Formats: C-alpha cells, sequence, structure tokens
C-alpha cells in the first residue's frame, strides 16, 4: 500500500496525501473545530457556516461556487461533528487546480449574504423542527448529553433552536476567524493526485489562513404514541489515541432483540463505547439483559475462535484503495486531525494480530463491569428497567 | 389468609398516600422497596428486642407468673393491652348480650367501612375536615384504650360510655357526612 505523505507549510496547515491509481480524486479540507469547542452563547455556529459555506464568496457571489462545482462535474460535500468539520469535493483529478482554488475559497474569505444567512437560518431551523423524525440521533444526541453533562462536549453540532434563532453574521464571523487556524487544517487528497503538484497548490493558493468527564446518568424521554423504542447504553470510550481502542473494536465485533448495533464513538480522551437497540417496548427489557449478559460473556466467554472472528471482521473494515478516494480521503482528514499521522494498515494489522482472547477480557473487564451506563430511552419504554436495575446485571 | 391477601392485592396493585392514579409513575420493588423492607425490619428488630432484653415485663401482667389459682382470682383482671379497649366497650354497654355485640362491632365495624365512603376522592391527604375527625378516632381508641385499664369506678364509666358512643357515632356518622361537606366545598356535589 503507498504510504501517506505528510508535509506541512507556513501558515501550519497539514497537506496530506495517498496517491492511488483511480482516477478520480475526493480533496478535502479538514478542521479541528466542532461543537465541543463551542461556548453555549455559539452552539451552533459551525452548523450554521457549514450552510452558509456554499452560498457564495466574494470570489463566486451566489450560485458561483455550485455552478462551477458543478460544472466541473464534481460532487461537493460537508459535514460537522462535535469535533471535527471537513469540506471535500470529490472531482476528475485533471480538475485539480481549480479544486484546490474552489475549496480554499469555501475555507477562507467565505462571505456570508446576510441574505442567505436568514434563509439558512430557517432552513436549519425548520429541518430541525422535523429533524426529531430521526429518532435514532436523538437518542445518540442526548446519550452524548445524558453522559457528558457540564462539558462542552454535551451541546449539540446543530445547536439549541435558540441559538439558531439568534445568530449573526459578526459571531459566525468569530467562529470562522477563531476556529479556522491553519494549524489546525489538514488538506487531504486521495486517488490520482500528485503530492507536489498538491503542495504547490496549497502554496500557491491557502498559504494565507491565519474539560470532559464522563457522567453516568439516564435520560427516559417517553412518549407511548411511537410504535418502536430507541435505547442506548454506553461507557466511557478509552479515547482517539488511547492503544486499547483495538482490543475493544475486537470486542465490538464479537457482539456485532433488534437493530441491536455496537458503537465505539471517539473525542480527544473520552467517547462512549455501547449498543444501540430498537425494540418493541414489551421486550426492552430482555434485550437489555442480553446485551449485558454479553459484555461479561467477552470477560467470561473469548472463544479463541470467536476472538479471531472478531479479529477478522475487523480485519475487513479497515478503509482502502479500494474502498475508493473518498473513503480515503475521509481517513487522512482524521489521521492527520486526530493521531496527527496516517496509521498504514500495516501497523493497524499489527496491532489486531497482537489481540489475544486474555488481553481482550483483561480490557473489557476494565470498561463494561462496574461502570455506571449512560442510558438513553425514547418512545414506549416504561419496560426498559430502570438504573438501579441495569447497572445491577448481577451476573 | 395473608397469602390471599396478597394475592387480592396484587390484582389491583397498592395505593399511595395522594390517593390517586399512580399507574405514571411506578417503580421496581427489589432496588427501591426491598431496601426500604429491610431498613423497616432492623428497626422493627431494634424496637423488639430493645423490648425484650431490656424492660421484658413492662407489657405483661405479673400475675402470669402465678400458677393459675384454680380457687382464687387476681384482685385486679384485665385483658391484655391490644384489647383492652375491646373489652373496654363490653363494659360500657349495660346489657352482658349487647356488650358483646357491640364487642364485635367494633371490630366488624371496619368491614362496614368500605360501603361507608361517600367522597370522590379516594385518600385523606386532601380532606382536612375528614383529617380531624380521623384523629379524634385514634384519640378516643386511646382513650378506651386507658379506660379499659382503669376500674370500675367513677368517672371512669361515663369516659367509657362516651368514647364508645363517639367511636361509634364518628365511623358510622360523622365521617360519610364530613366526606359530602367536603365534595360540596370543593364545587364537586
Ligand atoms: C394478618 C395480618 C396482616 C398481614 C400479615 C398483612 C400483610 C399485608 C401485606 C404484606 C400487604 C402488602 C404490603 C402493603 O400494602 O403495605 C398488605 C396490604 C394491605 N393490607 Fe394487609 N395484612 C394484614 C392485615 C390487614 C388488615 C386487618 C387490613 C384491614 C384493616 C389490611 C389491609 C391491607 C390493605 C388495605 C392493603 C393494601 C394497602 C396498600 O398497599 O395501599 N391488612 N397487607
Amino acid at each position: 500500500v503507498p504510504e501517506t505523505q505528510v508535509s506541512i507549510l507556513d501558515n501550519g496547515l497539514r497537506v496530506a496525501s495517498e496517491q492511488s491509481s483511480h482516477a478520480t480524486c475526493t480533496v478535502g479540507v479538514w478542521i479541528d473545530a466542532g461543537s465541543r469547542y463551542e461556548t453555549e452563547k455559539n452552539n451552533g455556529a459551525g452548523y450554521f457556516l457549514e450552510h452558509l459555506a456554499f452560498k457564495g464568496t466574494k470570489n463566486r457571489p451566489g450560485n458561483a461556487l455550485e455552478k462551477e462545482v458543478e460544472s466541473i462535474g464534481a460532487h461537493l460535500n460537508a459535514y460537522s461533528t462535535r469535533e471535527h468539520t471537513a469540506y471535500l469535493i470529490k472531482a476528475l483529478s485533471k480538475d485539480l487546480p481549480k479544486v484546490v482554488e474552489l475549496l480554499a475559497d469555501i475555507v477562507q474569505n467565505s462571505s456570508l449574504e446576510d441574505s442567505q444567512i436568514e434563509k439558512e437560518r430557517d432552513v436549519i431551523l425548520r429541518e430541525m423542527q422535523e429533524n426529531d423524525a430521526s429518532m435514532q440521533n436523538v437518542v445518540f444526541d442526548y446519550l452524548h448529553a445524558t453522559a457528558f453533562q457540564g462539558t462542552p462536549l454535551a451541546q449539540a453540532v446543530e445547536g439549541p433552536s435558540e441559538n439558531v434563532r439568534r445568530l449573526s453574521r459578526t459571531d459566525l464571523t468569530d467562529y470562522l476567524n477563531r476556529h479556522y487556524k491553519a494549524p489546525r487544517m489538514v488538506l487531504a487528497a486521495a486517488g490520482g493526485v500528485e503530492h507536489q503538484q498538491l503542495l504547490d497548490l496549497a502554496q500557491k493558493h491557502l498559504s494565507s489562513v491565519s474539560p470532559c468527564r464522563f457522567t453516568g446518568s439516564e435520560i427516559r424521554h417517553r412518549d407511548d404514541a411511537l410504535p418502536l423504542a430507541h435505547v442506548a447504553i454506553a461507557v466511557e470510550g478509552p479515547g482517539w489515541a488511547n492503544p486499547d481502542n483495538v482490543t475493544l473494536q475486537v470486542a465490538n465485533a464479537i457482539i456485532g432483540c433488534q437493530s441491536f448495533q455496537t458503537f465505539n464513538i471517539s473525542y480527544s480522551d473520552t467517547g462512549l463505547l455501547g449498543a444501540h437497540f430498537v425494540c418493541d417496548a414489551m421486550s426492552i427489557d430482555d434485550m437489555v439483559f442480553f446485551l449485558q449478559g454479553q459484555w461479561m460473556r467477552l470477560c467470561t466467554s473469548a472463544t479463541e475462535s470467536e476472538v479471531t472472528r472478531g479479529k477478522n471482521i475487523l480485519r475487513n473494515a479497515l478503509v482502502s484503495h479500494l474502498d475508493g478516494t473518498t473513503p480515503v480521503c475521509e481517513d487522512i482528514g482524521r489521521s492527520l486531525l486526530t493521531y496527527g499521522r496516517r496509521i498504514p494498515l500495516a501497523e493497524w494489522e499489527s496491532r489486531i494480530q497482537e489481540v489475544d482472547a486474555q488481553m481482550l477480557r483483561d480490557i473489557c473487564s476494565k470498561y463494561f463491569y462496574d461502570q455506571c451506563p449512560a442510558v438513553a430511552g425514547y418512545g414506549p419504554i416504561e419496560q426498559l428497567p430502570d438504573y438501579n436495575r441495569i447497572r445491577s446485571g448481577m451476573f | 389468609l395473608a397469602i390471599v391477601h396478597l394475592l387480592f392485592l396484587h390484582e389491583t396493585g397498592s395505593n399511595n398516600p395522594t390517593g390517586l392514579n399512580s399507574d405514571a409513575d411506578k417503580i421496581p420493588f427489589h432496588p427501591y422497596y426491598t431496601i426500604k423492607d429491610i431498613l423497616g425490619i432492623l428497626i422493627m428488630f431494634l424496637i423488639l428486642m430493645t423490648l425484650v432484653l431490656f424492660f421484658p415485663d413492662m407489657l405483661g401482667d405479673p400475675d402470669n407468673y402465678m400458677p393459675a389459682n384454680p380457687l382464687n382470682t387476681p384482685p385486679h383482671i384485665k385483658p391484655e393491652w391490644y384489647f383492652l379497649f375491646a373489652y373496654a366497650i363490653l363494659r360500657s354497654i349495660p346489657n352482658k348480650l349487647g356488650g358483646v355485640l357491640a364487642l364485635i362491632l367494633s371490630i366488624l365495624i371496619l368491614a362496614l367501612m368500605p360501603f361507608l365512603h361517600t367522597s370522590k376522592q379516594r385518600s385523606l391527604m386532601f380532606r382536612p375536615i375528614t383529617q380531624i375527625l380521623y384523629w379524634i378516632l385514634v384519640a378516643n381508641l386511646l382513650i378506651l384504650t386507658w379506660i379499659g385499664g382503669q376500674p370500675v369506678e367513677h368517672p371512669f364509666i361515663i369516659i367509657g360510655q362516651l368514647a364508645s358512643i363517639s367511636y361509634f357515632s364518628i365511623i358510622l356518622i360523622l365521617m360519610p357526612i364530613s366526606g359530602i361537606i367536603e365534595d360540596k366545598m370543593l364545587k364537586l356535589y
């Protein structure tokens, strides 16, 4: 697998690339700026700037931005999490000169038209009025909240409607001018790109860029008119950099009622490790029990075969050139923002093959057993057991 | 018979001190009302062992340690405290039969109690006049417990006669009339 080569410019912006023989490329800008860096007076600034970032910059007033990035034939995407913001474009590699330039203006000298500002306010607000339809997102945004209380991590990426209505260009300008610093930025490229050409384009454009504690808790939004119930139970994830994350991923691969997914969400030295399941009310209790059993099961039933199993499924999850440019870029941007380097797949394979059953049950015992859980329920959740009961697996 | 009790209750569930439908707020029993019952068991055992190990004869009558004199009798004979009032009631009615019947009714009046409920509210948490009548009922129950102890002579007798009259009149007459008045005050009747 070709190595990911990283350079660093005057601004501090990093320029990471991973050349591949695929023909198109996914060039993106990551920024270490999310809802964790907001201070409850600008709780929707990143989301609302993510809406305003494609509505024209001085150089591209009006629909120019979308038009050109449309004409070139590229797909323009952006997303925001609690810790990272990404503005990425997938286009024909021959379009690199075009691409970099457009992206530059997106992350700098973006001209928020107050006309649009008002418009987006409405968009965000109205969607939020309906964002309630995404029960799963709801469950996952209180889980974050209930656990990370009194901590920036709690505030959702979207932010409270209140703030959405009460936001102004200057505030946005601040978030933009405060959390868009060049040392906290990665220009990541994946696919048919040359690293020297991308470094020269980053020098030509973009060379101008200038606590958290886990709280055991439970939030039971009871609404009996909903047909199905969604319940998430989590404990404190190790973090992004913690080595044991890998032995925890294998544990998730061992676990894999209904829609019983498993998650290991990682933030800067914290996270949520757990399971989300949707079930008819009458079975919620049973399901809860099962999940708990499985976790302690890892603590007691790490059959080597299953250990291997989990390792293998993890082995087939690692992202690679095969997965495509975007998947890879995305990994390059997150790796330079979180680890400070791109971890190659050989190092991931070494960290997977060093995992055995004994260290898996050791790492699991440290995190699942005797760890107050964070419970978030939504729907007909009367038969969902209360905390004393949940924390008390007793088996 | 108690086992029957528990069954006839789970069909309906326990009541709450507000007297309202508690279906919106119910919790498990294992971790919430079990440790509470364990604490109550511990406190009841504390009172029982300080009754046994420190004052073992404050509730009994010394007469017990006297082998029965098939021939002689205790100058002062009294039924035990728990029933003291019961007999107090008897002592009150002049007629022997009357006493026996009233005595029985004393206990039975309770059974008769579910047919005397004339209020639209189940509990007495929001019913102050019937609360006053209830505490007057507890008061003259304590009075009847005291009278039973007292010997037959003035004025213990009159109190006994009144206390019994007041007991039966509060349970039979005063509480449903008070519940009607309380329903009238809330613009319900
Ligand atoms: C043999 C003696 C008795 C025993 C062992 C007994 C035991 C119990 C137990 C274990 C309960 C369930 C716990 C509770 O409700 O707090 C209960 C409930 C109840 N018992 Fe008794 N009981 C006895 C006599 C009585 C008598 C004489 C009455 C009537 C005056 C009575 C009226 C009730 C009522 C009304 C409840 C339901 C109260 C509620 O939960 O809101 N019991 N009993």
